[PDB]
RNA sequence: GGAGCAAACCGGAUUAGAUACCCGGGUAGUCCACGCCCUAAACGAUGCGCGCUAGGUCUCUGGGUCUCCUGGGGGCCGAAGCUA
RNA sequence: GCCGCGGUAAUACGGAGGGCGCGAGCGUUACCCGGAUUCACUGGGCGUAAAGGGCGUGUAGGCGGCCUGGGGCGUCCCAUGUGA
């Protein structure tokens, strides 16, 4: 569902950053109780609704969302939430021009489906073992970086970010491309440059997961058939 | 449909062991005379490539040139770097009064009659980039009031 | 010290809008309000309430801004693009009904104090007066 | 005084027919249907991208060379025209056409402007019934341009007027072919006559 | 007044030369008082006073209900903005 | 005129052919305004490009905070004369 209680959000899912902040978390900040800045969970909702409202309005009209999360705290959680939504993602090091230069970056996804469908083909042993290994090594390279980018043979209509700061690069072109920006960002990064914000702990899996996990449920409820709460509470904490 | 027109070309020069290499600069202006112009600067190892990629960039940049009958809505001026340009609106029958740089931009945007001067730095490149901002900052009586109604 | 209060306010405003904020205050003045009185009625701003700051009477001035644009620099357009003082204390500028300005071929406004109160580039011409030309805004 | 000598060469210096000749500059060529290129040893050679100046210089010479009028008398008009208000550019050609030697060329009394001058000059032309031997004469609404009696003959006039049958006059003129009389009805807007000349380029050339 | 130092000066070296750099001597001067001189890369190469426009960290010095907040200073990185 | 042309292939010297520009004129020199926004009232500068006085104190001078009243000098409107 799209509904979300303020109880399970009670773990760390509201500001974990302090003074390492951007002073533009004005509206999105409650108090500085004990070092860390705590985020007014109340406004989150309103920002959420406004955000989800666009997520469904876009998901229910057959769009595509690109997920970016290089962070290790929210690294794999994107892989399972992106694959569980059939949508593209960036689990590894985000490359420059992946959008503004998407045209040429794509050509390098195109090396992969030539390498991909040549692992079982006939003309394989014909090429000396000296030449092989490396190729599959290369193939492994491509997959590592392009697994969640392998799909989506065109620029998305919006992008979801685990943190606009860690990835400002990613928003910058996207933003240069008029592409709308959704993201979860703790007091670290500055809003404004964000179109639809998820004002909360962009670190600490507990918080992150909680969001995306359901969040992606709302993405499925855009076509119909929301099932099991996708992978999660694994070795969570 | 679009009318290309480069108003500046030059040969820079870098230097390396034994001799000096050259790139080429291309300043091209694009428009339609409807009220839509674009400006792009293209560098390339040779002449054409630049010119060609100038129009490429020049089409990536455009403008809402509001024309109150071959002129502009209000009196505007804009300072870019050390260079300054003056656009004062003129009544029909006057013509475009400006250097060979700015006129080339006003034409491709229509503009039947206007008064202008270049102040400070006369460097075309900076005059160019200075002129677009001017236009990119024009507001018709309509664009204005909208704001002065609020909510 | 404040060798010029009016200018201070104009600048007090100019410096707020540049950074985008909801309201900045400014020391109370009969003449100061009659000036803001123009900006409200001309929609250059919202309004203001004779607020108080520690016994000292100020004027919380409320600013309007265009719609949140998108792309690089989502910061909105300015409702008040430009504002500068004309008749300063170091040089007073006095003009007659025939020597009145012409801000942006109508697109702007001009504020001047006359023997018939605080008027506008227009009203001055309508009333048929003239006096100290305060500033210009657009 | 006025220009004298090679003119078909101009016909092709600007790269456009301008019918300064009678039949010829109007027959198969101003010597151009033969050679549509610029005079001088460097004719059959490619040209260099004409500068914004040379363009306005050329587009100007074109117009002045058309009415075959000195740079003197010429600019005097533009200034007088520019002095006015409205558009000036349009007003300009207005003062150009108002010339006496001009009206005559249009009213078919002569084939060429240079032939039209000889007429006015020698005194074989009239205006409201006056001997006007001055090609500089400016004409207004309703002015009658006919031939004088001493001249209402001449084997050259009948030919010119005769050829004028099977031909029309400007929306600002009217000829009594059979009587030798014509009238200046109004000042012909830019529309009333189309030309290889963009005035606006001539306006620019004068704001050096 | 004069220990140390040290323009000028003398001697030893180096060098083609070495009126220098290096070594050994050495006078004014460097020190005090009184009276002059009034210059300088006298520099932050940034005149003085007042108001307005994010913050982060280090340090000196106050005041407080003393994790902190608050005032006056002294550095660094930096919002917006200015700048060739 | 400025930038610069001439060193045995000079569209830059000298002549020729040809072309461009004007025409009883076409050139030159000199002088004034323009461009020069390059004295900047309109309409500029002073960290490193020329430019903050070596630093204070202070004279005259310029400038001056919130409310209310008299005066109405400046300022503003109208009217009239004069501005041949
Ligand atoms: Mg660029
Ligand atoms: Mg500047
Ligand atoms: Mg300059
Ligand atoms: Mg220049
Ligand atoms: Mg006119
Ligand atoms: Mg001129
Ligand atoms: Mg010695
Ligand atoms: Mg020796
Ligand atoms: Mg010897
Ligand atoms: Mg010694
Ligand atoms: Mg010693
Ligand atoms: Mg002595
Ligand atoms: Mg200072
Ligand atoms: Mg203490
Ligand atoms: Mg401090
Ligand atoms: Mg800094
Ligand atoms: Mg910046
Ligand atoms: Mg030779
Ligand atoms: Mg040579
Ligand atoms: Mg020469
Ligand atoms: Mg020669
Ligand atoms: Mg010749
Ligand atoms: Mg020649
Ligand atoms: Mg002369
Ligand atoms: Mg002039
Ligand atoms: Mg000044
Ligand atoms: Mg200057
Ligand atoms: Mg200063
Ligand atoms: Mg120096
Ligand atoms: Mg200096
Ligand atoms: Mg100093
Ligand atoms: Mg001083
Ligand atoms: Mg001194
Ligand atoms: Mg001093
Ligand atoms: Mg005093
Ligand atoms: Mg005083
Ligand atoms: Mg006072
Ligand atoms: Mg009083
Ligand atoms: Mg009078
Ligand atoms: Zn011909």
């Amino acid at each position: 569902e799209i509904t979300v209680k303020e109880l399970l959000e009670a773990g760390v899912h509201f500001g974990h950053e302090r003074k390492r902040w951007n002073p533009k978390f004005a509206r999105y900040i409650y108090a500085e109780r004990n070092g860390i800045h705590i985020i007014d969970l109340q406004k989150t909702m309103e920002e959420l609704e406004r955000t989800f409202r666009f997520i469904e309005d876009l998901a229910m009209r057959g769009g595509t969302i690109l997920f970016v999360g290089t962070k290790k705290q929210a690294q794999d959680i994107v892989r399972m939430e992106a694959e569980r939504a059939g949508m593209p993602y960036v689990n590894q090091r985000w490359l420059g021009g992946m959008l503004t230069n998407f045209k040429t970056i794509s050509q390098r996804v195109h090396r992969l489906e030539e390498l991909e469908a040549l692992f079982a083909s006939p003309e394989i042993e014909e090429r000396p073992k000296k030449e092989q290994v490396r190729l599959k090594h290369e193939l492994e390279r491509l997959q590592k970086y392009l697994s969640g980018f392998r799909l989506l043979k065109r620029l998305p209509d919006a992008i979801f970010v685990v943190d606009p700061t860690k990835e400002a690069i990613a928003v910058r072109e996207a933003r240069k491309l008029f592409i709308p920006v959704i993201a979860l960002a703790d007091t670290d990064s500055d809003p404004d440059l964000v179109d639809y914000i998820i004002p909360g702990n962009d670190d600490a899996i507990r918080s992150i997961q909680l969001i995306l996990s359901r969040a992606v449920d709302l993405i499925i409820q855009a076509r119909g058939g929301v099932v099991e709460p996708s992978p999660s509470y694994a070795l969570v904490q | 449909d679009f009318e290309e027109k480069m108003i500046l070309i030059r040969r820079t020069a870098r230097m390396q062991a034994g001799g000096r290499r050259f790139r080429f600069g291309a300043l091209v202006v694009v428009g339609d005379r409807q009220g839509r112009v674009g400006l792009g600067f293209g560098k390339a190892p040779e002449v054409p490539l630049a010119v060609q990629k100038a129009g490429y960039y020049a089409r990536r940049n455009m403008v809402e040139v509001p024309l109150q009958n071959g002129t502009i809505p209000h009196e505007i001026e804009v300072e870019f770097g050390a260079s300054k340009i003056v656009l004062k609106p003129a009544a029909p029958g006057t013509g475009v009064i400006a250097g060979a740089v700015p006129r080339a931009i006003l034409e491709l945007a229509g503009v039947t009659d206007i008064l202008t001067k270049e102040l400070g730095s006369r460097n075309p490149i900076n005059i160019a980039y200075a002129t677009m901002e001017a236009l990119r900052q024009l507001r018709t009586k309509a664009d204005v009031e909208r704001l002065r109604k609020g909510e | 010290m404040l060798t010029d209060p009016i200018a201070d306010m104009l600048t007090r405003i100019r410096n707020a809008t540049r950074v985008y904020k909801e309201s900045t205050d400014v020391p109370a003045s009969r003449f100061k309000e009659e000036i803001l009185r123009i900006l409200a009625r001309e929609g250059f701003i919202k309004g203001y309430e004779r607020v108080d700051v520690d016994g000292k009477p100020y004027l919380r001035v409320y600013l309007k801004y265009g719609p949140r644009r998108q792309g690089p620099d989502p910061r909105p357009e300015q409702v008040i693009h430009h504002i500068r003082r004309i008749s300063k204390p170091g040089r007073r500028v006095y003009v007659g009904v025939k020597e009145i300005p012409r801000v942006r071929r109508g697109l702007g406004i001009a504020i001047l104090s006359t023997s018939k109160g605080v008027l506008t580039d227009r009203e001055a011409r309508k009333l048929g007066v003239g006096g100290e030309l305060i500033c210009e805004v657009w | 005084g006025r220009y004298i000598g090679p003119v078909c060469r101009l016909c092709r210096r600007e790269g456009v027919k301008l019918y300064l000749k009678g039949e010829r500059c109007y027959s198969p060529k101003c010597a151009m249907e033969r050679r549509p290129y610029p005079p001088g040893q460097h004719g059959q050679k490619r040209a260099r991208r004409p500068s914004d100046y040379a363009v306005r210089l050329r587009e100007k010479q074109k117009l002045r060379r058309i009415y075959g009028i000195s740079e003197r008398q010429f600019r005097n008009l533009f200034e007088e025209a520019s002095k006015k208000k409205g558009v000036t550019g349009s007003v300009f050609l207005g003062l150009l056409e108002s010339r006496l030697d001009n009206v005559v060329y249009r009213l078919g009394f002569a084939v060429s402007r240079r032939q039209a001058r000889q007429l006015v000059r020698h005194g074989h032309i009239t205006v409201n019934g006056r001997r006007v031997d001055l090609p500089s004469y400016r004409v207004r609404p309703g002015d009658e341009i006919a031939v004088a009696e001493k001249s209402r003959n001449l084997e050259l006039i009948r030919q010119n007027l005769e050829a004028m049958k099977g031909r029309k006059v400007g929306p600002w003129l009217s000829l009594d072919v059979e009587g030798m009389k014509g009238k200046f009805l109004r000042l012909p807007d830019r529309e009333d006559l189309a030309l290889p000349v963009n005035e606006q380029l001539v306006i620019e050339f004068y704001s050096r």
